Parts: C-alpha cells; structure tokens; sequence
C-alpha cells in the first residue's frame, strides 16, 4: 500500500515534515493518513 | 599450458574473510542495440482506498478525496 | 650614499596549457596556417561493436557510420607594446663601454620581461577561450539527466502531455539539485551525486589510452574544474579520496599527420593530366586526482590562472531567483 | 611529394589544394572474455569438434569428508 | 491583491503568483 | 597507386576481422551471462532453502 | 549474500589468486549505476589488487 492522504495539510506535514516518517499511519477526528509499508518514496525522493 | 597463469588488474571487495571480484558489463554493452540481460522490468501493483470511515463541541469531518505522491513527486488528487 | 633603500620586481607564476590539468580535455595539435583549412565539418569513421548472441537474429550492419562535426573559431589577440629606443640598443649591437653594456643588458631584461608578458597572457587567454567553448557545450545537469532517463520513450508522435510531464520532471530534478553543495554537509550524498554526474556523461571518439594515465593502471576518465570556494569545500570535505599522483600529460603538442588517401587521389588526378613522368612521447607532473565510483576524475582550480586579472572567471555566474 | 601531390608538368596545370580538414576513424574498445573479471566463474576449454560429443552428463567423482 | 479565503496549503508548495499555472473554464490538473 | 590500394584493402579486411572476431567475443560473453541467468535463484529462495 | 551459495566441484586454487595469499571466492556482476554507487559506498574495502 502507498502514501494515502485525505487533506493536503496532512500531505505537505508528511512530506516537508523529515524523514522516516513514510511509516508512520497517524488518525485524526476524522482525517487519517496511511503510510508505505516499505519505503519506496523516501528511497526515491532522498536519494535523487 | 594448462597450468601457467598471467596477472592483471581487477578491484576485489573483502566481504567477511571472503573476497568477491567486483565486475562492471558496461564496457561490454556500451553502444550497442541488444539490451543488457542484467536489467529487468519489475511489475508491482499498488492498492490506495478513498473516502473511508473512522467510527467512534467540533466534529470529525468525511474525507472524500485522497491525495498521493508522484514519480514526479507532485501531489496528487484523486476523488 | 644619501640613504639606501631596497627595490624589488617580481616575475610572474608562469603557466602553460598542456602542464594544466584542464588540458586532458584536448587534443591540441599545433598545425602553421589556416588558409588551406577550407571547411568546418570533419570526417570521423566510427566503428560500433555488435554482440552476436542471437541465432535467430543477424545484425546484417554495415557498422562503419562515418558523422559530421562542424568546427568553430575563435582568434585570441593580445597587443603588446615596447619601447623602440630601448629597440635601437639591441638591434645595433653597442659596443662602446661599461656603461653601454649595462643599458644594453637592462634593454635585454626589458624586451626579455615583455615578450615572457605577451607569450604568458597569450596562454592564459587560450585557456579562457578554451573554458569559453567548453561551456557554450555543456547543458545543465538535470537536462542531460531527463535526456537519458527519457531515452527508451523518445519522440515518435505529437504529444504536448508527454512534454509536460518532462517539464514537471526536470523541474523535481532542477529544485532537488539548485544548490546541494550549499544544502547538505554528509560526504556519501555529495558523493553519490558527484557519481550521477561523472556517469551522466558519454564516451568521447578518438582517445588514446596511453596519454593521460596515473603511477598505476587507472586511465583518467575525465576532468572537473571549479572556482577555489567549492573545490576548496571539496578539498577539505572528502579527503579520503582526494589524492595526488604522478598522471602522464603528453611532452609537447601533437604534430599533425597528413592521410595516405590523398596520395591516391593525387595519383588519379595525375592519370587524367598528360603524363606522370613525438606523438607518442609522454612527461610526468603532479595533480591531484579523486576516485568516484571506479573513475579517475582531475579536480582543477582555475584560481592561479583568473587572478589578479580584471577579466571575470566564465565560471561565476550570477542566477536571479525570485 | 614535389611530384606526387603538386604534379608531373608545372605548365598548363597544376594541383591547388582546395581547403583541407581532419578527418578520424577510432578503433573499437577491445575485450577478450578470459581478460575480463567475468571469467573466474569459468573453466573454458578450447576443444575442437563436438560431433564426437556425444551425451549432455559428464560424470563428477567426488569425495565426501 | 489576494482575497483571504485563498488557502495557505496553496502558498507552501512552489506555485505562480497568478495562482494559474487565460481561459479558466478548463481546470487544474496540478492542484 | 597499386601498393596504395593494397593496403588499403589490407586495411579494410584486417579491420572487418577484428570487428568480427571481437564482436563473437561480445556475444560469448553474452551467452554466458544468460546462461548464468538461468541458473540464479532469488536471495529469499536460498535463503528458505 | 556470499556465504549463501556453496563451492564448486572442480576448482584450481592455484589460479585465480591475488598477490597476497587469498584465493578469489566468487564473482559479482552489476550495471553501471549500481556497481558505482557501491565503489563510492564502500572504498575501505575496495582496493585494486
């Protein structure tokens, strides 16, 4: 499963936000994220 | 003959009291239209649900789109 | 003696284009005139290798593609200026006293200083033209970078998309590398990046193996030159693979050859008339050489050419962001 | 070369260079396969003929410990 | 001039001060 | 003109025979790393067994 | 990865050595990109022999 984000608030916290944190799967109220089980992004984005 | 040698040069890695020679095919298939067998095309699927459910003075919102990532690494959009 | 004081004038930190290390980037060949030089193009017949593991597939290739570069020029000038009565003392031949000797012998520093001046810019403004035409070449790194990953998928049809998603992708790679020198401060990202630049580039045609080698048996795969900030910063970031060996730069330039196909076409054109009747020596020097992923980059500081001149190093640019 | 490039008979003709460039023609990268790193994954043996070669096994005695 | 309702998740990422990237009848793919 | 024309095919076909002869070496090198190929498990399958 | 595989039948040790007395225990193969991210990987242990 991929990076799965319902607001882009989430999105630009999760991705401005540092590293190792693609495996974290946090849950708001009502909004929740779901997090790479490998990483494959931070792989790819980091590494250029 | 089948037990007289020749040296060279060849860069050797010690890996754990063993040393594996390290080896590049790129001066083999440089410029040349048959493709190398060493690189091969993976075909993974990935799987993304939109528009779920959390069950249980402000109340929680339900989403209805979802945002992802991009080889490009854009954000995405999807509803 | 009223007062005695002291006076001295400096010679200069004299350099030469081939003891440079941007110099194994040329082929430099000293040739007289370039009157019978006609054209720009010349000819290059390059051979390409076929792999035959195939027996259901014959390659049926000729092989032999000859291709067409067109060359430039470029003049370098210099004006360079002497006194003519300090002239009228050498080209006479005074042989009057003491005295006449030593005006005669300042007149032989003199003209000896001016031409050592001239013949010293002249080659300090051939490694600025040199500089100059090697970067009206070289595109930007993430351009040459979408080139190759979007090499497979090139163009077949008419597809403004497909050209938009190569402008998005330039743009990631573009704002991923604006300034990582400045950005990060680990040795293994620069040097992985440093990697995807030195395999980034392709093979030149014509190079010999011979010239341009180290103490041992490592062929130089290249050259880097920088401003003396960042080779600096370079200097004293990765000295694990900074090291300085002893690299084979050719002892002079290159004398050029002249081919043995115009002998038979000067023969066939005596048919239709009436009737018939160092190259390969080498010197050592020192420079400093990296290894980068099994290659042999020269790190090149062009600060002991640019200083002191008020001619602004072609390597400092000046980007405007908003 | 007098002779050769320029002419027999300097009267009523002569060869005028009309502009010259350089033209190359590289030489391939060589490779030779027990050269290379890749053949010390191999016992290559150069035989002759293989209509003699008759079955695909090849018996390996071997001793155990 | 920018009206305030504008969003600030628009302004973090790198985007145009036009805030299209004339006709607007078609819409936005990127954002 | 002759001697010129001669080694001029000397060079055409001492040419043509190495781009041949080191050509089959490419593709020997190329048959053996298939043949490599199909021999290589995945890590994890060894790995299991 | 390499005390994953076993020893071969047949095997001179009397080739394949480095000029030290350490007999060459395999081969790896690779691309362009990935055998060089690895020299700038590991240089401690990379040497030309």
């Amino acid at each position: 499963p991929i990076l799965s984000t319902t607001t882009l608030a989430l999105m630009e916290t999760k991705l401005k936000g540092g590293a190792g944190a693609f495996a974290t799967s946090e849950t708001h109220f009502g909004n929740y994220v779901v997090g790479e089980i490998i990483p494959l992004q931070q792989s790819m984005l980091f590494n250029s | 003959g089948a037990h007289s040698l020749t040296p060279l040069s060849m860069d050797v890695i010690r890996l754990g009291e063993k040393t594996v020679i390290m080896e590049n095919l790129r001066r083999v298939y440089k410029n040349t239209d048959t493709k190398d067998p060493l690189e091969r095309n993976v075909d993974l699927t990935f799987f993304f649900p939109v528009g779920l459910y959390l069950p249980e003075t402000v109340r929680n919102a339900l989403p209805t789109t979802a945002y992802l990532l991009n080889r490009d690494r854009a954000v995405q959009k999807i509803d | 003696f009223e007062a005695i004081f002291g006076t001295f004038c400096n010679r200069l930190e004299w350099v030469y284009f081939l003891t440079s290390g941007l110099a194994a980037a040329a082929h430099a060949i000293k040739f007289h005139d370039l009157n019978k030089l006609t054209t720009g193009k010349m000819l290059f017949h390059v051979q390409v290798p076929r792999v035959a593991s195939g027996a259901g597939l014959p390659t049926s290739r000729q092989t032999t593609i000859m291709v067409t570069k067109y060359s430039e020029k470029s003049p370098i000038t210099i004006p360079f200026e002497l006194s003519a009565a300090c002239l009228t003392y050498l080209r006479e031949t005074f042989e009057g006293t003491i005295l006449d000797k030593i005006l005669n012998v300042e007149a032989m520093h003199t003209v000896l200083r001016a031409l050592k001046n001239t013949a010293d810019a002249m080659e300090r403004g051939l490694i600025h033209s040199f500089l100059q035409t090697l970067l009206r070449k070289a595109p930007p790194y993430f351009v040459v970078q979408t080139l190759v990953e979007n090499a497979t998928l090139a163009r077949q049809a008419l597809n403004r998309i497909q050209r938009s998603n190569i402008l998005q992708s330039f743009k990631a790679k573009m704002l991923a590398t604006l300034f990582l020198l400045n950005r990060t401060r680990d040795r293994d990202y620069v040097l992985k990046f440093l990697t995807r630049l030195a395999e980034a580039a392709t093979d030149s045609i014509l190079d010999n193996p011979t010239t341009y080698t180290t103490s041992s048996g490592a062929k130089i795969s290249g050259v880097m030159v920088s401003t003396a900030n960042v080779m600096q910063i370079i200097m004293s970031l990765l000295s694990s693979h900074i090291t300085k060996e002893t690299v084979s730069a050719p002892a002079t330039y290159g004398n050029f050859v002249l081919s043995p196909e115009n002998a038979v076409t000067a023969i066939s054109y005596h048919s239709i008339l009436a009737d018939f009747n160092g190259a390969h020596s080498l010197t050592p020097l020192s420079m400093d050489v990296i290894r980068l992923g099994e290659k042999t980059v020269i790190m090149e500081n062009l600060r002991r050419v640019y200083k002191n001149t008020d001619t602004k190093d072609p390597l400092e640019r000046n980007v405007d962001l908003t | 070369a007098l002779r050769i490039y320029y002419g027999d008979d300097p009267e009523r003709y002569n060869i005028h260079f009309e502009a010259i460039f350089g033209t190359f023609c590289n030489r391939l990268e060589w490779v030779y396969f027990l050269t290379s790193g890749l053949a010390a994954a191999a016992h290559a043996i150069k035989f002759h003929d293989l209509n003699k070669l008759t079955t695909g096994k090849m018996l390996f005695h071997v001793q155990v410990p | 001039l920018t009206p305030v309702t504008m969003d600030v998740n628009y302004f973090k990422i790198p985007n145009n001060p036009r805030g299209r990237a004339y006709d607007h009848r078609e819409a936005d793919a990127q954002t």
